[PDB]
């Protein structure tokens, strides 16, 4: 749509791939407030509004807080606190048509300026002549709207550029969008430090014969420790185990007899650590 | 457009009792041959729940407005299917975020978003294709949406709702049941089945069921033999025995006997002879007083106040 | 007000290299940071690298290797070297400019003339 | 890529009658606005009248009053304006501009601002008794 109408998207109920979004050819614009561009996909937010539309090249600097100008005054003004991404490709290829285009249309004059995310559908005939205008079209009462006129031939910041602004707004739940989260291979029978779907510990991995419910993830036994924890990939159940922790012990005859002596680990069978068991 | 539904006799409220019924996999945790105690929102043992009737036989159409304080327990036996869904809300006209939750024919539904309700809400079902549904008017501002898939007293349907920490809880077991009414006794474990990140406030609930048609609109119909059980959930602790395949089939109320609360003490359901110290017992007051002395010697503000050459 | 200048456009021989520079003019060129972009004729524009105010560089994936972005603050003017330039990289490269100063990531607020680069051989 | 010629100026006792044209060429927009815009030394640049190239409707101000007419002629295109009646107070620089057309609801709708997207250099008309 135009600037004059924004369609004002919300996303939900899935996740946000920043990263591919981020590291595209035609995004030549990708300035995000308060956040961190790559790592947004970490944090996790509850609702993301899409406010998206086609505007100049050299107009595409006014979608900021704090700035004045034509877009932000009268089009689409963004907040003090705006925090989220401004996302902002030419499209001079699908949008410009020969000869010019005049299907894109921007408020050129009003009454007020505009307070933060605020639309106006309204487009009634302006009236700033102190004369009465009585719904006359003409000197002193031209038309709102003006019309971009995108034509391919125009200057490099002519053309038309589709941005989309996402503002990233939290209410009173927990996030619940968030991003790609990836995961590592598994691996098992050597004690690694893990993080199952949020469950961190440190231990061995090995095939567990016991079998879960469906719906219970991981398995507390007595004195409330893990000992088995469901892979979210393959939902297969992984026994856990501790790796080898013990004290050493040294046998001395005497320093008086010789220095010669032996260590004990306890506990550990040690075709891990003469040896004897 | 719904319209209300006349020819329906006011009857006392009618109560049952919940027998050892009610209790859930509060976590996601598998125990194997532990003895669990857990402090949580749960449905007390053997107390009395509402019980309201579908009948011919008045046709016993009661569908209230029930609260929903803290989390509801909805018992349903059935044979053909009459009640199939839930409305839930704070206001439910309009004015806040309210939960739909419905199964009419093939999927069921889950939005979030308010709806013009209506004091009679219902499905209906000619005589066997589904043909009436009148739940609102208008559905505008829409945050969660689900669909599952498709498909097409003997039945004994177990939930649990639950609102807490932003999230919407739900859980639900079926059971065969070969019995005439009253909520047969017997253990079973409700297995959890959905949590929403909603973060509504829903303080008011409603149910909904299809009812039976073969004269007018408002008088023609069947309401078709069901029976809907309501209870409240308040919060206590109680005592799960998990079995070795991970399932509850045992559990302690911890505060109806005092057996139960000395079993609940002792973490074991067998206890041997003797005497075991099981709590405290205070007698808190009931009044608040205060005994400040005389009161006198009030400042002259009226010379301070007046102040005649002011 | 606000001035960019590119130079060093031209044909290229196969495995050529060539060397652009932007000297911005009418503003803080320390304080803002520059970027360049492509755009072959009949599609859109697409970036290929862009510089921080902090020396940070950043390069677009299907060039990724062989630009070359820098700063040379004694004279304020960025520059973009193409090393083994590959003969489908027909396009038209321009020099862009920050349009603020707050906020994290890529800036393209202003447009230079640009320089049009082809293959002859 | 356009170019305009402003002609029509100059310095002449009241009474006299003048015409103004503006010549267009090389113009690449469907539909645009032209207007003429006033200015004198101590005096502040505005607009007079304004043509359309949709339909030729047009716009007329207080310094028309029902005087001033223009004929945009597509033979050679360039706007014509002519001027009956000139008055000493209307001594001013005639600048003649492009703007690009508004399209809503259907119809095509100009407006003209204190910025025209195109500029060109008027003429100065000195009416001296
Ligand atoms: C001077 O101030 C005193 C303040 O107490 C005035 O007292 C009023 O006394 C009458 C008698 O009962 C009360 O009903 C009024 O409420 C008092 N005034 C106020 C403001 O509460 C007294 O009238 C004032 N004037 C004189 C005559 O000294
Ligand atoms: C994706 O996860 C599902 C379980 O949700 C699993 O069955 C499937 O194997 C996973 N995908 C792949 C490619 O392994
Ligand atoms: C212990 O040390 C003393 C002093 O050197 C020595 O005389 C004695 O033989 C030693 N005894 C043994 C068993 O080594
Ligand atoms: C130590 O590990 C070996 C390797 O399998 C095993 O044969 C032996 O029984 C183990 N000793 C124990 C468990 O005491
Ligand atoms: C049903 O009765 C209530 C009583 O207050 C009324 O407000 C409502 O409009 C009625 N609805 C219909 C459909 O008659
Ligand atoms: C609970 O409901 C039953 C069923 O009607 C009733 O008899 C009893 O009085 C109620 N109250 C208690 C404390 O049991
Ligand atoms: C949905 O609720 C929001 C917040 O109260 C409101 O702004 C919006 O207008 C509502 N939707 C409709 C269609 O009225
Ligand atoms: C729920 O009630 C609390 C208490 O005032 C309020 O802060 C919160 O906004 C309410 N949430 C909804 C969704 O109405
Ligand atoms: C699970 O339960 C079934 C029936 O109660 C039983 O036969 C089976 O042995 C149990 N699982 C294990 C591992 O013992
Ligand atoms: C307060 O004064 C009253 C006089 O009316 C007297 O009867 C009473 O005993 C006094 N109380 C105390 C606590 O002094």
């Amino acid at each position: 749509a135009s600037v004059y109408a924004w369609n004002r998207k919300r996303i939900s109920n899935c996740v946000a791939d920043y990263s591919v979004l981020y590291n595209s050819a035609s995004f030549s614009t990708f300035k995000c407030y308060g956040v961190s561009p790559t790592k947004l996909n970490d944090l996790c937010f509850t609702n993301v509004y899409a406010d998206s539309f086609v505007i100049r090249g050299d107009e595409v600097r006014q979608i900021a807080p704090g700035q004045t100008g034509k877009i932000a005054d009268y089009n689409y003004k963004l907040p003090d606190d705006f925090t989220g991404c401004v996302i902002a490709w030419n499209s001079n290829n699908l949008d410009s048509k020969v000869g010019g285009n005049y299907n894109y249309l921007y408020r050129l004059f009003r009454k007020s300026n505009l307070k933060p995310f605020e639309r106006d559908i309204s487009t009634e005939i302006y009236q700033a002549g102190s004369t009465p205008c009585n719904g006359v079209e003409g000197f002193n009462c031209y038309f709102p709207l003006q019309s971009y006129g995108f034509q391919p031939t125009n200057g490099v910041g002519y053309q038309p550029y589709r941005v989309v602004v996402l503002s990233f707004e939290l209410l009173h739940a927990p996030a619940t969008v968030c991003g790609p989260k990836k995961s590592t291979n598994l691996v098992k029978n050597k004690c690694v430090n893990f993080n199952f779907n949020g469950l961190t510990g440190t231990g061995v991995l090995t095939e567990s014969n016991k079998k879960f419910l469906p719906f219970q993830q991981f398995g507390r036994d007595i004195a409330d420790t893990t000992d088995a924890v469901r892979d979210p990939q393959t939902l297969e159940i992984l026994d856990i185990t501790p790796c080898s922790f013990g004290g050493v012990s040294v046998i001395t005859p005497g320093t008086n007899t010789s220095n010669q002596v032996a260590v004990l680990y306890q506990d550990v069978n040690c075709t891990e650590v003469n040896v004897f068991q | 457009q719904c319209v209300n539904l006349t020819t329906r006799t006011q009857l006392p409220p009618a109560y049952t009792n919940s027998f050892t019924r009610g209790v859930y996999y509060p976590d996601k945790v598998f125990r194997s041959s532990v003895l669990h105690s857990t402090q949580d929102l749960f449905l007390p043992f053997f107390s009395n729940v509402t019980w309201f009737h579908a009948i011919h036989v008045t046709k016993r159409f009661d569908n209230p407005v029930l609260p929903f304080n803290d989390g509801v327990y909805f018992a349903s036996t059935e044979k053909s299917n009459i009640i199939r869904g839930w409305i839930f809300g704070t206001t439910l006209d309009s004015k806040t975020q309210s939960l739909l939750i419905v199964n009419n024919a093939t999927n069921v539904v889950i939005k979030v978003c308010e709806f013009q309700f209506c004091n009679d809400p219902f499905l209906g079902v000619y005589y066997w294709m589904e043909s009436e549904f009148r739940v609102y008017s208008s559905a505008n501002n829409c945050t969660f949406e689900y669909v599952s898939q498709p498909f097409l007293f003997k039945n004994l349907r177990e939930f649990v709702f639950k609102n807490i920490d932003g999230y919407f809880k739900i859980y639900s077991k079926h059971t065969p049941i070969n019995l005439v009414r009253d909520l047969p006794q017997g253990f079973s474990a409700l297995e959890p089945l959905v949590d929403l990140p909603i973060g509504i406030n829903i303080t008011r609930f409603q149910t909904l069921l299809a009812l039976h048609r073969s004269g007018d609109s408002s008088s023609g119909w069947t309401a078709g033999a069901a029976a809907y059980y309501v209870g409240y959930l308040q919060p206590r602790t109680f005592l799960l025995k998990y079995n070795e395949n991970g399932t509850i089939t045992d559990a302690v109320d911890c505060a109806l006997d005092p057996l139960s609360e000395t079993k609940c003490t002792l973490k074991s359901f067998t206890v041997e002879k003797g005497i075991y110290q099981t709590s405290n017992f205070r007698v808190q007051p009931t009044e608040s007083i205060v005994r400040f002395p005389n009161i006198t010697n009030l400042c002259p503000f009226g010379e301070v106040f007046n102040a005649t050459r002011f | 007000q606000v001035q960019l200048v590119e130079t060093g456009g031209g044909l290229v021989q196969p495995g050529g290299s060539l060397r652009l520079s932007c000297a911005a003019s009418g503003f803080t060129f320390s304080s803002y940071a520059m970027g360049w972009a492509r755009q072959v004729p009949g599609k859109g524009l697409e970036w290929v690298s862009y510089i921080y105010s902090d020396g940070s560089t950043e390069y677009q994936d299907s060039v990724k290797g062989r630009f070359t972005i820098s700063r040379d603050n004694a004279k304020s003017t960025v520059y973009l070297q193409m090393n083994s330039l590959k003969p489908e990289d027909t396009a038209v490269y321009y020099c862009a400019t920050e349009g603020s100063l707050g906020g994290w990531g890529r800036d393209f607020g202003s447009w230079g003339q640009g320089t049009q680069v082809t293959v002859s051989s | 890529q356009v170019q305009l010629v402003e002609t029509g100026g100059g310095f002449v006792q009241p009474g006299g009658s003048l015409r103004l044209s503006c010549a267009a060429s090389g113009v690449t927009l469907d539909y645009y606005a032209i207007g003429w815009f006033r200015q004198a030394p101590g005096k502040e640049r505005e607009g007079v009248s304004c043509i359309g190239s949709s339909d030729g409707r047009t716009y007329y101000s207080d310094s028309v009053k029902g005087r001033f007419t223009i004929s945009r002629d597509n033979a050679k295109n360039t706007v014509y304006l002519q001027m009956n009646s000139l008055k000493p107070e209307d001594t001013a620089v005639y600048y003649c501009a492009l703007t690009v057309g508004t399209y809503y609801s259907g119809n095509y709708h100009y407006t003209c601002s204190d910025d025209m997207d195109y500029w060109g250099k008027g003429t100065q008309v000195t009416v001296s008794s």
